[PDB]
């Protein structure tokens, strides 16, 4: 709900690893470059 | 103790019909200490789940899947699994078939991109198994009224099932769009998929009556469409509010240029005040 | 009471834990963590803290007081070191490592990567718990033969050990890596013909999808035992054909993998793989904790370096000053250089009971081959065209055509190497000599160069790593 | 997760449930582990590159 | 008969050292497996307690195995032993009973050997011993085989005269020999010359000069009634002779890319 | 490659422990 479950967990796990990938991206650029 | 196959190996191999139906029912336990030696024997197990002479099919299917991750092949153990359509509850509460599990979700995302990117279903080459699982995520979501969980996967898995009007299966109506907004530029480098998320923002304002202010203007000044500002104003016309107004259309000018902004102006007076 | 007890036990383990655990899921900085690892930890906590102000100890009061009361068999293994509800096979110290009292000192202090047992009562809140239930799990381990606990401990650290790391991350695997190994040297010394594998092998396939090599590596030695211990060849001879080992796991771990590869595949008459394999092993060994390992190695050693048709140096069975032990290995070396049955038959029956018991004897039924075979390589290669008569009198072989057959087996092989002409009857050796006016040398310096080459890459490569771990981690 | 080991009892938010929760992230978490391995060789690679970039440049 | 332990062993006994029958003990066979499902129902774990399931398990396939060996056919007889083997295994050798066990024990270790299995081989003989238990008469044989086979003392071996005891072993002992015969057979040929024809037969495993000719015209020497050992054994003796130059050198082009690279 | 592991095998209890003490001195140094 709004109180905090198991699914609010997942939503929040979710949301930081998608963000997180494009910025390791650049990263993994620099190695190579 | 036993630690010897052997004894196995040659039930599944004897002409007994008998004998072969009953090998799986004691394999499932043990073909993941024995496995070793089962793997010469990986043919009877895999002709027993083959055969419509049997009803041991699930319960073979098991023992023939278990046999090929241990053995390297990972694919080809997902593929009996997902063909009995044998129960996920079963593989969950085990701590050996956890392999089995892992690689579901993993091909899933492989048929899904290609699949998903234009089309509202994620089609046939997902069978019902794969669906099956996706199903009781889906029910999660549902559960926590919330939106963004649905909106944190389908952007990946690049499905149109559970990114628009899910809703309608209940989830948090407002706020949808900002979340949308930033996370679609900055993580896709996918047009064709781009442009699909943009055009579900479109129906989404509509639900609302009023909708989110800030995220009207980016689909205006990107798309070129008067299309994503006309819901806000519609809504606004039933609404009568003057400080709802404002908002809007300051936040819209910014972005804007002139070309827009002659468009809007007409939109506006269509409507009505 | 005892201060020693506490200040000692508690602040040694925290700050490699900490250090490792946090180092590990933030980058990899692996090579580092390996070398303090074997060397400083396992002596540090192992001999001095025997003798403190009370009896025994390794390092159990930090399973004790940085627990954190996981749902591991840390806990478990943990009664019976004290005494909380059991006994156990071990006594507690009233000396100020009670169990019977929990939460009496602490010097740790408050910080969360370090550890700390009030702080929380359970650690499922986060990824964490595999690897703080791996961390605790591994001290546990190491202690329990050494204080001649027996029974049940032993037993639940076989199959539950496994059950505690399965769902893992590359950094939970790292640190269950160490885990596993510490049991794996009680784990030789017990033999079962309990099958604890199940859970090995399912455990052993979904790791390599969640990453982390080292983890892989340590279940493949755990796994050649439980084989040793049933004593069946066929399930070992699967093990070792699939695995290739590769190096990243810690130094002491690749001697014991080299160790029990090199043992069970010369019975076959696969003298060849397995010399290579227990040469390295020896050399892999640490210094003086090693000892009581490399002695039993070193008997290996000597028989498959025999059983290929090489006599080895007699030297290196008096140097190590387990020469007493050496002496029979030294004889069956000897028996092997004369060609005499007889004296090579006595020698195995008379020393068998010392033989037994290093795990050698097996081997040596083998060797009754090796006695004529190296003879008759050594004289055939130095002087080519010998009569078939002559062999037979130096060895002291039936007939003529007794050594006949031996050249026959051997020659399809390769270690003899020549034929028998029975023109007039006489072994006439393959070989010439002048081969710097063919192609053939440019191929074996070719090989030479390709081997060393793929090692080049990866030792420029390496070399650079630990320093940078080092600057990268905080000093004072 | 707000765990890794083994625990609970299925239900669809039980072990099957937070099994499942863990697959649909570790697609994710993988491009994360596979990064922090990464950034020890691109200093490797940074360091070296460095002490040439200056003498060529120079 | 149906059979199964603690009531029937009738079939084991009947099945030869009385009269040769298999028309009854592996004939009916087919209804003693329904038993057969129950009894293997319970060593999943290997326990004591489950002895007495065990007894009676073993008891249709000892038979089983007994009518296989008589019949000549080999596979049908490793389905069969391969069971009792797991069930002697459950604290290790914790049924290492009855003499109609005895002659499959001994059959089995020729049996392995006879593949050139050579794994399987050293796996069993490790598993089984009740080679004193049930003491050396058959299954002598593929011990005193081992022995001398590793020493390479073919002269001593003890299977080429095997064949005059047996229980049923005949046939095991002449496959074996027949592997034994090869494989001293094609060494010869690269050994030497045109040797003796009497020569040809006495280290070649021969009973007469018809048999040879026949064996030694299918490996290549002694195509006619003139030995062809010349053909073969001029080939190994100059190793350090051979340039066909480019193709010998083996593409240096490929080595030294490799090796210029890192460079 | 043996030279830096040797200088590499005397450093590291000496890092690695004084690491700790160091990580949490950072955090609260950063915000001044």
């Amino acid at each position: 709900s709004f109180l905090g479950p198991e699914p609010e967990d997942l939503e929040d796990l979710y949301s930081r690893y998608k963000k997180l990938q494009q910025e390791l991206e650049f990263l993994e650029v620099q190695e190579e470059y | 103790m036993i630690t010897s196959a052997a004894g196995i190996i040659s039930l599944l191999d004897e002409e007994e019909p008998q004998l072969k139906e009953f090998a799986l029912h004691k394999l499932n336990a043990v073909v993941n200490d024995f496995w070793a030696e089962i793997s010469e024997s990986v043919d009877k197990i895999e002709v027993l789940y083959e055969d419509e002479g049997f009803r041991s099919r699930q319960f073979a299917a098991l023992v023939a899947s278990k046999v090929f991750y241990h053995l390297g092949a990972f694919e080809e153990s997902l593929n009996y699994a997902l063909g009995a359509g044998d129960l996920f509850n079963v593989n969950d509460n085990s701590e050996y078939v956890e392999t089995i599990i892992a690689k579901c979700i993993d091909h899933y995302t492989k048929q899904c991109v290609e699949n998903a990117d234009l089309p509202e279903g994620e089609k046939k080459p997902i069978d019902q198994r794969l669906e099956g699982i996706v199903n009781k995520m889906f029910q999660r979501c549902l559960d926590d009224h919330k939106y963004k969980q649905a909106i944190g996967i389908a952007l990946e898995t690049r499905r149109l099932d559970v990114f628009e009007k899910t809703i309608l299966e209940s989830n948090d109506v407002p706020g949808m769009l900002a979340y949308s907004l930033k996370l679609c530029m900055s993580l896709m480098q996918n047009k064709q998929f781009r442009n699909k998320v943009l055009r579900v923002l479109v129906k989404i304002y509509m639900n609302l009556e009023k909708p989110d202010f800030i995220n009207v203007c980016q689909c205006l000044i990107f798309l070129d469409d008067t299309q994503a500002v006309s819901d806000i104003l519609e809504k606004l016309v039933k609404e009568d509010n003057l400080l709802m107004a404002y908002q809007i259309c300051f936040d819209l000018y910014e972005s804007a240029s002139q070309q827009f902004l002659s468009s809007v102006i007409q939109n506006l007076r269509t409507v009505g005040t | 009471p005892a201060p020693q007890d506490v200040e000692m036990k508690e602040e040694a383990a925290a700050g490699s834990g900490s250090a490792g655990e946090g180092d590990g899921k933030a980058a990899a900085t692996e090579h580092s963590q390996r070398e303090l690892d074997t060397v400083t930890l396992e002596d540090i906590k192992e001999h001095v803290r025997q003798l403190e102000k009370a009896v025994s100890g390794k390092e159990p009061r930090f399973v004790l007081r940085a627990l954190r009361m996981l749902p591991s068999t840390s806990r478990r293994l943990n009664h019976y070191v004290l005494y909380k509800a059991v006994h156990g096979f071990f006594t507690s110290n009233n000396a100020t490592r009670d169990f019977l009292l929990p939460f009496l000192e602490e010097p740790m202090d408050t910080e969360a990567d370090l550890q700390f047992r009030p702080r929380t009562g359970k650690a499922a809140s986060a990824p964490l718990l595999p690897e703080v239930e791996a961390y605790l799990q591994l001290l546990m381990v190491i202690f329990l033969m050494n204080s001649k606990r027996y029974k049940e401990a032993q037993k639940i650290s076989d199959d539950l050990m496994q059950k505690i790391s399965t769902q893992n991350r590359r950094a939970l695997d790292l640190v269950a890596a160490k885990c596993y190994y510490y049991h794996a040297r009680v784990y030789e010394f017990l033999d079962k013909l309990d099958v604890v594998r199940s859970f090995l092998h399912a455990r052993l396939r979904t790791a390599t999808l969640r990453h982390d090599a080292d983890g892989q590596a340590t279940l493949l030695n755990l796994l050649l035992r439980n084989y040793l211990h049933y004593s069946l060849y066929d399930q070992a001879e699967k093990l070792v054909s699939k695995s290739v080992f590769p190096e990243q796991a810690n130094n002491n771990e690749w001697a014991r993998y080299l160790y029990y590869t090199g043992r069970i595949k010369a019975i076959q008459l696969e003298y060849s793989e397995a010399r290579r394999t227990m040469t390295n092993a020896l050399r892999k060994a640490p210094q003086h904790t090693a000892v009581g390992f490399k002695q039993t190695v070193h008997k290996l050693l000597i028989v498959v370096e025999l059983l290929l048709g090489e006599i080895p140096d007699r030297l290196q069975f008096r140097q190590p000053s387990l020469k007493r032990s050496l002496m029979p290995y030294f004889l069956l070396t000897q028996a092997v250089r004369t060609g005499n049955l007889a004296k090579f038959n006595q020698v195995l029956d008379q020393f068998g009971e010392k033989f037994q018991t290093d795990g050698t004897y097996t081997l040596i039924i083998r060797l009754r081959h090796n006695v004529i075979k190296t003879g008759v390589r050594m004289i055939s290669l130095s002087y080519s065209r010998i009569s078939l008569a002559d062999i037979a009198q130096k060895l002291q072989l039936d007939s003529p055509e007794d050594a006949e057959f031996i050249v026959a087996k051997a020659i399809r092989d390769g270690v003899i190497e020549a034929s028998i002409n029975h023109e007039k009857g006489y072994v006439q050796s393959k070989e010439m000599i002048d081969i710097y006016s063919t192609r053939e040398p440019q191929l074996a310096f070719h090989q030479r160069i390709s081997f060393c080459l793929d090692i080049h890459n990866m030792s420029v490569k390496a070399m650079r790593f630990p320093p940078k771990s080092y600057n990268k981690d905080l000093e004072s | 997760m707000a765990l890794d080991g083994p625990e609970q009892m299925e239900l669809e938010e039980g072990k099957a449930g937070s099994g499942l929760r863990q697959y649909y992230l570790s697609k994710i978490e993988e491009l994360q582990l596979i990064v922090n391995d990464k950034s020890q060789n691109l200093r490797r690679l940074q360091a070296q590159r460095n002490e040439l970039n200056a003498k060529v440049r120079l | 008969l149906q059979a199964a332990a603690g009531m029937y062993e009738q079939l084991k006994d009947e099945w030869n050292r009385k009269s040769p029958n298999l028309s009854k003990c592996g004939e009916e066979l087919g209804r003693l497996k329904l038993v057969l499902l129950e009894l293997n129902f319970l060593p999943t774990t290997g326990t004591k307690l489950t002895k007495q399931q065990l007894i009676l398990a073993r008891d249709i396939l000892e038979i089983g195995a007994q009518w296989s060996i008589l019949c000549k056919d080999i596979p049908s007889f490793e389905r069969y032993m391969a069971q009792l083997k797991c069930y002697y295994f459950d604290y290790k050798e914790q049924l290492p009973e009855s003499a109609y066990m005895h002659q499959l024990l001994g059959l089995n270790l020729l049996f392995l050997l006879s593949q050139n299995r050579v794994a399987e081989f050293h796996t069993e003989l490790e598993r089984l011993p009740a080679k004193d238990i049930q003491t050396n008469v058959y299954i002598k044989h593929p011990v005193s085989l081992e022995q001398y086979l590793m020493e390479g003392s073919y002269n001593k071996v003890f299977l080429a005269k095997g064949n005059i005891p047996a229980e049923s072993y005949t046939f095991f002992i002449d496959i074996l020999l027949d592997t034994i015969r090869d494989e001293i057979a094609g060494c010869i040929e690269k050994a030497y010359e045109k040797i003796l024809f009497a020569e040809a037969t006495r280290i070649l495993f021969f009973s007469t000069p018809k048999k040879m000719t026949d064996y030694a015209k299918k490996r290549g020497w002694l195509l006619g009634p003139n030995n062809y050992y010349s053909f073969a054994s001029q080939q190994q003796k100059p190793e350090d002779s051979t340039i066909p130059s480019t193709e010998l050198a083996r593409q240096v082009i490929e080595y030294a890319r490799q090796l210029e690279m890192i460079v | 490659m043996v030279v830096v592991y040797l200088a590499s095998l005397i450093r590291s209890v000496v890092a690695l422990h004084n690491l700790i003490n160091n990580k949490i001195a950072n955090r609260d140094a950063e915000k001044k």
